[PDB]
């Protein structure tokens, strides 16, 4: 299809539109041009200032994040932990053998001349550092990223393992007093360190700090929530990876699967730069963010949610998409593995039954296929016209009707609303 | 009875399983239809062969493009 | 078919109405005629200066727009940006593959001296400069546009993003510094430095100072909505431009069509002046307005709504088009669309289905066509005595069915009460 | 709502008017790629015209 | 409110209770509606006026 006539009086139209092209920045392509990642901490200049300059910076909701990069990096400079392995990643060559690392192994620099004025401190606070302090600092990339009311849960969470050393302290007021940490997301040195903590405290699972991850924890694979709901999928199907993919339907959804499982991005890799592309500005556009795959996040959602799913109730749902041919795809998928449960005995202590006498006999049929071959199914699909069944319609039904408390623009409240009549 | 291929109606027919281990299908007219009409309904004819009208009748249960992956045909 | 007459008297009647001639203005016969593109501003104040008539201008509600317009030219003069390829829009070369350019590198020239305000003045500020003051002014852009129960909401993201720099402050007021800024969208030269901000960084995506697009952003295509709509039905159909346009079935539509199609406009190319035609002055009466074709409108957001879309509910009901026949031509697309998934395999692992010829006729049809080929659905129309059926009304009462706190005027409002009775 | 006119005899056409325009949509195809529909000898029948015009 | 703004300054004149009370005086001089009437028709045909506002 190119050209396309009016049929009244024959005059060529050539339909167009808007050219809206963003290519994905995949993580080994930052490899390419540079060979170090930059930690622009600036400032280094003694732990005893930095601690009061940000005691009550976050106390009176004035905190320069400078200040904050630098104190942090002074608190945990020191860390060091003995590698057994050789530690590399998209060829950079982290450590060697036995080597004795610390956090900060991932290049160190400095940077614009301008530190920010006193402010606010006092040096009243004595030696309390690797007691609770520079953890709380981590642990506010968690509070400062939610939208909804769920920071009344995270901070609340970092009271348990922040007073494992000394007494009970919160510093960020209750109302306003949010928006401090809501900005430091945005200053590239400051996740730069969250990721490194994480990323060496992920490697060094069994160090005594290992704690410090209680923090850091969801900047892991945080950025690639896409490959979160493809294994989500798995498991709630209880089929592999392989299986899974057979399961696409429709073509949005496989050139999404396309992008996403690119060869040589170290995506199944154990210690990876990966986890953290974006934090770690190793890319801007994230080939793994559900916005950049729509179809296979409404798609893998919904079969999800039809089969029982406590997560994909209140999962985003996208516009621009073919909701149609995905409901019908997902629904066809949800009934599938819903009606072939696929039982068999697993343990005997003398005898057991057998099926490999009998499994289909003559006649005895009208119903749908018992394994969850894609070929048997859409074989049978067709059979039926392409339409789903009342039976396909009422499992649907049954799997949306008695959830409630549903927001709006989401998975669940599209599936109850398409599905509960 | 009638028409011209409504005698064999009676009589089965078999089709090989494609995958290794799975039972051969063993069908027949009068298994696919309950009388007469029904088969000139949806486009059948006396001049057609047994398989043709096997082929035709495989849209009782709705099991043509399923048995067509899964047997011999 | 001209002459009409009277029955009774034998007598001639001539039926005429009011002329209506209002055509629209294509950016192309912009440069047919024009080949630079003005821009006055005054440059008698220093930096200094201008800057502190616009901090107490916004807190006060009386700021001049030539000294914001003065102060965005002198805060911008930044000749950053190297191009590797040719830039030229309508037969405009405004750069090569050797210059290191900047913005206003359009054409600039002077406006009159006689500026009567200069009133309330503060040399407070001195480090406010490229930080965040400018940005906010291109953010007030967007606050400014938008009349709806939004302008928080669209003060929230405008505001926040200038945090990053130096402090967290605002400037106009919560109830009567809301009207203050919709005066800058009438001013011709303010709205030619909105685009020509957005249109450079659009080029230079990956300069450090594309953040000015926060609020910059929404001038892009602002005014093109109907090929927005056009857009967003090829991505709710899963199908192409040309296949789209074959399912047109009115001749109000098609004239419309035809009218946004009009060859040498570069809708298609990237880096050109036309998604900003009246930002720039290009045009007074913008081909690409939804209310410049109404019935595509009508049509293309009503089928979209009937297929699940999200944003069709609260979509514009146009005045004083076809209704009827447009709302059946719409139930058909879309009930040809969502009563035909064409769900194939896209993957495998040995084996595969196939069916590219096996379907039977005689009699062994009465259901609908198999698949979105116009010709076949009007041909199954004909033979439904040109009258939809209770399954394709029963779709539609399906689908407008859930539909809650709807507005008046809407797409949403209209399909509702139209097919769930 | 008017004064002082035929109100049963002007509803009457109203209905009438909107529903023949009601019944019979526009409906043509307007563009193609490569086949195009037609039925201009292709009215009814038939007998089935226990319908309107 | 809003067009008057456009050039210098931000000014309201009409009052609350009785706003509207002296404005439905001028229709009744064909004086006043003969003036409005012959701007509106004069920009009619000058459109690209810059005094068409």
């Amino acid at each position: 299809s190119v050209t396309v006539k009016r049929i009244i009086d024959n005059t060529v139209i050539v339909p167009k539109l808007p050219a809206n092209e963003d290519p994905v920045e995949y993580p080994a392509d930052y490899f390419r041009k540079s060979k170090e990642i930059p930690l622009y901490i600036n400032t280094t200049k003694s732990l005893s200032d930095l601690r009061g300059y940000v005691y009550q910076g976050l106390k009176s909701g004035n905190v320069s994040i400078i200040h904050v990069n630098s104190y942090l990096y002074g608190a945990l400079k020191d860390i060091r932990g003995k590698l057994d392995k050789d530690w590399s990643s998209f060829g950079i060559n982290i450590g060697k053998a036995g080597d004795t690392i610390g956090i900060f192994d991932l290049v160190s620099l400095k940077a614009l001349d301008g530190v920010l004025p006193d402010g606010v401190s006092d040096a009243s606070r004595t030696s309390a550092d690797d007691k609770w302090l520079p953890l709380y600092l981590l642990g506010l990339y968690r509070v400062g990223r939610t939208q909804m009311p769920e920071y009344r849960k995270k901070l609340m969470d970092g009271l348990t393992n922040q007073c494992k050393m000394i007494n009970e302290q919160f510093e960020p007021l209750v109302p306003e007093g949010r928006d401090i940490f809501d900005v430091w997301g945005n200053d590239s040195n400051y996740t730069k360190i969250v990721a490194a903590v994480d990323m060496f405290f992920h490697m060094f699972k069994k160090h005594e700090c290992a704690s410090f991850r209680y923090g850091t924890i969801v900047s892991r694979f945080k950025d690639c929530a896409a490959l979160a709901t493809f294994g989500h999928l798995c498991k709630i199907t209880g089929m592999s990876t392989e299986d899974v993919t057979t399961w696409i339907l429709n073509r949005e959804v496989a050139d999404e699967m396309v992008q996403m499982m690119l060869p040589g991005q170290e995506i199944d890799k154990a210690d990876s730069y990966m986890p953290y592309l974006i934090d770690f500005g190793l890319s801007s556009k994230s080939p793994y963010w559900s916005v950049k795959n729509p179809a296979f996040h409404f798609w893998g959602q919904l079969t999800a949610l039809l089969l029982r799913s406590t997560r994909a109730r209140n999962a985003r749902q996208p516009d621009d998409i073919e909701y149609t041919s995905l409901t019908t795809a997902g629904l066809l998928y949800a009934y599938a593995v819903g009606s072939s449960a696929d039982l068999a005995q697993q343990f005997c202590v003398g005898d057991n039954k057998y099926t490999p006498d009998d499994s289909t006999g003559g006649l005895t049929t009208n119903a749908p296929p018992q394994g969850r071959d894609v070929v048997e199914w859409l074989g049978w699909f067709e059979d039926q016209n392409r339409k789903p069944t009342p039976d396909m319609m009422q499992y649907a039904k049954r799997a949306v009707m008695s959830l409630q408390g549903l927001r709006e623009k989401t998975i669940g409240k599209y599936a109850k609303s398409e599905f509960d009549k | 009875a009638v028409s011209d291929v409504w005698s064999l109606s009676k009589t089965s027919m078999t089709f090989q399983p494609k995958k290794a281990s799975l039972q051969p299908l063993t069908i027949s007219l009068d298994e696919l239809f309950s009388s007469r009409g029904e088969f000139i309904s949806v486009g059948g004819n006396g001049r057609m062969s047994h398989k043709e009208a096997i082929l035709l009748g495989l849209r009782y249960k709705k099991l043509y493009n399923q048995a067509r992956v899964k047997y011999s045909l």
